């Protein structure tokens, strides 16, 4: 659980790239989250099945 | 019922196009593929719902 904060989010690499084959964002959407202030962020990564 | 929708509709309009919505970069103009996707949905109706 890593914390982001004061810092930009911007998704211009991490959306357009093809890289990601699962990308879902259950609160809003990809495209109007770039232009959508937020607060601190947490991180969490693992790998499984 | 249409998930998503490029823009928003203006009252008492109705949309029957079946157009794969295309969020992602490349276009996917046949088929679903990168953040594109069928723009309807079905619901999960059910007992148990």
């Amino acid at each position: 659980r890593k914390r982001i904060s004061n810092c930009v989010a911007d998704y211009s690499v991490l959306y357009n790239s093809a890289s990601f084959s699962t990308f879902k964002c259950y609160g809003v959407s990809p495209t109007k989250l770039n232009d959508l202030c937020f607060t601190n962020v947490y991180a969490d990564s693992f790998v499984i099945r | 019922y249409r998930l998503f929708r490029k823009s928003n509709l203006k009252p008492f309009e109705r949309d029957i196009s079946t157009e794969i919505y295309q969020a992602g970069s490349t276009p996917c103009n046949g088929v679903e593929g990168f953040n594109c996707y069928f723009p309807l949905q079905s619901y999960g109706f059910q007992p148990t719902n």
